[PDB]
């Protein structure tokens, strides 16, 4: 996600690749399975 | 005399590199539906997979395996053709947004779509009665040609569901019910006429495709009418300039890449060549960096954002 | 002695799975009582009254018709006439549900409205149905 | 047959987040100290029972400007705004109480009782 | 050091294709007077010439034989530049062809033969009296530009059947006939001053040349006037978009023929190297692709079919 | 016993070679007789009365002119002032009989009247005589 | 001079076969049992005898549609339509007769005598 | 007319070349050099 | 492995030759204030540069020298800049030069400057109090964003001396005042807080910070306004026809003098190699053509000769 | 016997180095002599006559002012209000004499009316001056 | 600071020369024997001195052609208003003795001497 | 400034560097740094 190692010691530039995972997101991650905010009636 | 049957897939991802270059040169008209939110999610979803396409591509042309080396160049394919296809989406609706331009209306119908099975009928007509194509063959020549008459019913049913005319509409149900019922007339044809067919019903099993194929000209003809001809959007001189940065940027990725498969193809044919690796690497970051100048150029020129 | 009381160090982050689930909810809610439903969706004199936000977090039409700046604040919008209001109605509904009820009869409407929102999602979900039935 | 887009729910408040990054039909500004934050009034009493009765009343309902607390954080409000726009709840071995406390003051009781919950341990 | 005298036929080539190329980037007037039938005339004869060229150029540069290389090579540019002056004229006529198009008049006149026959006798002024070209040289000094100033009368006559104004057809046969005249008075210079041209009559010899140079020169800025300046006509923006796939298909034909003859160039030098073969099998798709669509398109989009 | 009669088998293309010219002939016989002349045009206060489908056969520019949906079906049509009545003779002779009369008068009215009408092939071959007289 | 140029003649027909497949400025329609044939009345007439007589008439020169006799062959005309636009005959094992007995009825006796000719062998 | 055989096996795609061979002409040709219409009189 | 700190020189420079590319798309306004005459003289001295650089491109990838192979690829590239920009100059004043031409104004402030410089702060201000960037980095945290204040100030107060309103005048020159004495008052805090800075000034050093940040924030925000935003300029039909001459050659010569870089690049990894050889020596003449064409088309289509 | 008399054979070119500054110079002294001055340029109220041709030769934008034709014989030329008189003036005396005079002060001015006037060696040097000090 | 910009003179010039190369505002035709030469007067003016009392008169400053004395040579007089716009003064084996008469004609006495001094080698 | 040699005898076209020597110039070159001109009184 940034450069991949060809023969001959040159490289593929994926530096998108890691631009668009900026994009996504932005150190431990924790999830939750119960509910986040609270419940409006009907 | 080797690597024969794995050019082919380099072949034909360019023809497809080729093909979606054309909707970059000029956009007037959506090319699909897409949300520019969704255009947004296309090129990066896309991005993630030609990552993945790239680094394939240069680890079996390192060493052989060149199935894998196709699968590789086909999917680097399908990846850029889904960034032109959004990015050309996000161009237009980036042009279309300016105060001082109009828009373009896309055609009610696909007039290449009912072309194609208009020959799927018109190349059977004769090849059900001449000295090169005889009897027998009816499970081949029956259902290449009814998927087609489904997709015309298909195809004209959601034509009608578009059209603001009940005029239009009224008549692409009828039409769609032509190419319908002639076929049911035909199912009659196809009940029977089995084994028993030295001209003992064959007579009217053509009786049953001479309406089918006077229906689908009926069609075909309704299809180049006023109204369902599209018409261009007049963008902007200011719209233009806001929706080349992502042209232009698309343009660049095309181009790049499509010189990182060609230089792919000769490292496939013999990978111990440096200069030639070299050639890739040059291609890769120009590659790398179009798609982030697309990105960039998407992200900031939203149709809601100054 | 003594002794230091610090719920560690570092940096951590709490990912609510079903958060989003649970906004779209409250924000479907809102609209069943007609809480801050800032718009009236005309459609062959059929009113449909939603919020401006969730109709372009769905629609690319509706983004662009309220990033029109000289429709941006605008109470009432009338779509074409050739829409269909059940075909707008279960489109509606799905953006506030993630619910798409298709049938063999009105999935006519459905994807001809889709398209016209410019919901190439749902486009290519009610093409996947007729390309199977 | 009904079909269910399970990825729709995440879809739209990520694109809800998008216009909120863009200042796109943001109808309100939070003013928290000295800091301002634009938001969707439709978001905030989704996700905060305090927003919500604010602009359930009448007479607050058609209001530009909610100016909160003084004692209320800042940063720790960004977090919580923050949170509401992509389910990211972020906490560090400071700003963990700020949340908290903040959390309570929008009446968001389930990220209480999760902040409550992270720092036991 | 080799192949040198064999490369020049594929540097010259590629100018040529780099200069139809500019034909394609525009057109707003015509580039010829070819019927739109001839169009496909023109277009279908040069692919049967062009076939037979990159035959030629794949067998030739496979086994030596360089000077027939280098005909293949010169054989593949002139086709391919006849696709392209015939593609810009179907282009042409396309556009023009919308009822919401406008008409571009080419110029009465061309300012640039004119412009190099004026050079002729400018630079051979001094080039007959200064220390650096003596005399004697005169069956080249009056010969190469005795064919221009002919050349010029015929330019001049053909351009005065076209105007409509009497007023410059008077004086476009005026000024044809003093350059004949002045160089009519120029034949009895060279009838004497052959042998006895010791300063015996060199002064009248230059005598009739200060009313030819004079002439030439009033007949050049006579043809930079209104009307005889073109006018470009004003596309459509449905015109725009039915000549497109006509003008798409004929870039990528030259961009992908250039290609070609680069690798061909590498193969001329050195046939031994199966990834550049590669390459050429790459490129020699995409210009049959592009070639077949471009034919395809000229014929599906005839001014007067729908 | 018995025996058939049958022409062979197969498929078979009777190429007749001067069905073009016998063509071209019949219609300059129709054009002298006046018959199903469908348009007239006038060069110069100048008549001349031909086939609408010979004249797009041959010249770029009337093809032009009778596919123009408003200029289709045009009884009268005039060319411009500047087009010499007997250069566009010559070449309405030459579209019937396939004779281009060519003289050291006469080629300039000729050539510059096939430019007009676009015919490429006569433009180049009155360019190959100037540049060989 | 005269300039002979010998492929005029079959740039004429071919162009005039290229506005026929195109219906450009077809302007009679001959229907032979139910199948619809477009075509040029000056091409008719040059080549058939009987297309002659019928649009030379007065009364019958201004006729939109061309309704021939039901027995008349559509195969068999058309191949005789298509030869009169690309001067070339298609004869098969069967349509032969179809076409020669066509041909007289349109009066092109010179078509006539050719399969004739072909029937022979 | 279709594909002809470079070095190694390659080809060179000559599709275009039939595809105007299908255009000109679209099995045995016999050729006839006389009158095939009716002559108009004068 | 080798040869991997010289591609990077070949790299950077296909990039910006891809990045001035951008220029010749659509020149609708200038790309800077050259005289007409100032682009000639520009193209004519890059050329002198140009040449040299080529030579020793040629020379240096001819036997190792890869440092000087670097500095030669660098100076071609921002030889062929020049060429573009002056070239992209002179086809915007040949264009409005037009008499049914327009004008097209430039924005009075570059929103791009001042983003670069909002990000300088911005970014900074979290990594100045957060478990990431702690104290004592006060050299680098300092001087790297003072020079874009500094140059805000510069870019501000010129910005001023543009506009014609004195309204936008007398607020240029107030938000430049407001960045600069809100940084007068951080002065004082880089005064003090030196090694007593353990709370105890740090809470008055961010209170100078907060001045600065919503005053750029309130520069920022001032500078997407109306009159402020550029108008592109419309280039007649006759204005476009005769700039065009002059984007085709400078086109050309940026896709030309790509390749060459390109081809170079690979012989520069290997130069024993008589075809990539012979692909350079085909490049260098289209490059060549390319500029003759270009200073040609600049030299006639000077905005006062006719 | 005799003998010939000839300054040599072949060309020379002989080359006046200072020539350029000595027309510079007179062209200096033929405006504050008001000699075949053919404008006037007018900067807010404040007139300034010169030369045209020494005002094209210097900026570009005088250039494109009396190259348009509608505007090549126009006496009087009238600046936009937004150009500061005295750093048009500081421009104009450089334009005659190759002297810039730049201070702290004047260098606003000068430079922004450098751009107008499409003077870009004009606008380098004073962006050299602002970024060195 | 007064900077000097030392190349300036000489592109004054060389611009000045672009102009006369264009006919751009050449406001005056120096008609010697047969040959037209179209120049500025304000550069005739600043190098030669005849040209300096010309267009300084009253009575002549507004005279589109200025014809010179049939004697004057026009090939000499060329190598002079070359030499105004391009400070290059070309002298040959021949034209030496008609660039000097024509120099001291158009009083420009820099280059009479000039001459006396080639004139010597 | 016209053709520089590379490798295996092919060239560099160099024709557009000797295309500008044309322009700036067009045998002997004499300096004179005298005046040219006369002065002009103020």
């Amino acid at each position: 996600p940034y450069f991949v190692e060809t023969p001959y010691g040159f490289q593929l530039d994926l530096d998108f690749v890691k631009y668009v995972d900026d994009i996504q997101k932005g150190i431990t991650t924790i999830k939750e399975m119960g509910r986040s905010i609270h419940e409006i009636p009907r | 005399p080797f690597t024969k049957h794995g050019q082919k897939e380099c072949d034909n991802a360019l023809r497809q590199l080729e093909t979606v270059r054309e909707l970059l040169e000029n956009p007037v008209q959506p090319i699909n539906d897409m949300s520019y939110f969704g255009c947004l999610d296309s090129v990066m979803e896309n991005s993630k997979v030609l990552g993945e396409a790239m680094t394939g591509i240069s680890q079996n042309a390192k060493n052989g395996n060149l199935p894998e080396f196709g699968d590789a160049i086909a999917t680097a394919s399908k990846a850029l053709c889904g960034f032109t296809e959004a990015a050309a989406q996000a161009a237009y609706l980036v042009g279309v947004s300016d105060p001082n331009s109009q828009a373009g209306q896309q055609g009610l119908v696909e007039p290449t779509q009912f072309a194609r099975a208009n020959q799927a009928i018109q190349m059977a007509c004769q090849s059900l009665g001449e000295p090169g194509c005889t009897q027998a063959q009816v499970l081949s020549a029956a259902t290449i040609v009814a998927k087609h008459t489904s997709a015309l019913c298909n195809s004209c049913r959601l034509a009608s569901a578009r059209t603001a005319n009940p005029t239009a509409k009224r008549q692409f149900v009828q039409s769609a019910k032509e190419v319908a019922n002639s076929t049911a007339n035909l199912v009659k044809t196809i009940k029977a006429l089995d084994g028993d067919f030295t001209e003992e019903n064959r007579a009217q099993c053509r009786a049953a495709t001479a309406p089918l194929l006077e229906a689908v000209d009926n069609l075909s003809a309704f299809a180049s009418n006023p109204e369902f001809s599209s018409v261009p959007a007049q963008i902007s001189p200011e719209g233009r300039a806001a929706m080349e940065p992502i042209v232009i940027s698309a343009k660049t990725m095309l181009e790049s890449a499509g010189g990182l498969i060609q230089t792919a193809r000769a490292l496939a044919v013999n990978p111990r060549d440096p200069p030639r690796w070299s050639v890739l690497a040059g291609h890769s970051r120009t590659v790398s960096d179009s798609i982030k100048k697309l990105i960039t150029s998407m992200r900031d020129k939203a149709p809601g954002q100054l | 002695s003594d002794l230091y009381l610090r719920p560690g160090g570092g940096d951590s982050q709490i990912q609510f799975t079903r958060h989003a689930s649970d906004v779209l909810l409250n924000l479907n809610r809102l609209r069943s009582r007609d809480i801050l439903t800032d718009v009236v969706i005309v459609v062959s004199r059929e009113q449909f009254r939603a919020h401006k936000t969730v109709l372009m977090a769905c629609s690319g039409l509706f983004y662009s018709i309220f990033t029109d700046q000289l429709k941006r604040n605008l109470s009432v919008i009338n779509l074409d006439p050739e829409i269909n209001p059940e075909g707008f109605n279960i489109l509606l509904d799905f953006m506030y549900t993630s619910r798409l009820n298709l049938r063999e009869g009105n999935i006519m409407a459905v994807m001809a409205t889709a398209m016209y929102l410019q919901m190439e999602h749902v486009v290519d979900t009610c093409r996947k149905f007729i390309k199977a039935s």
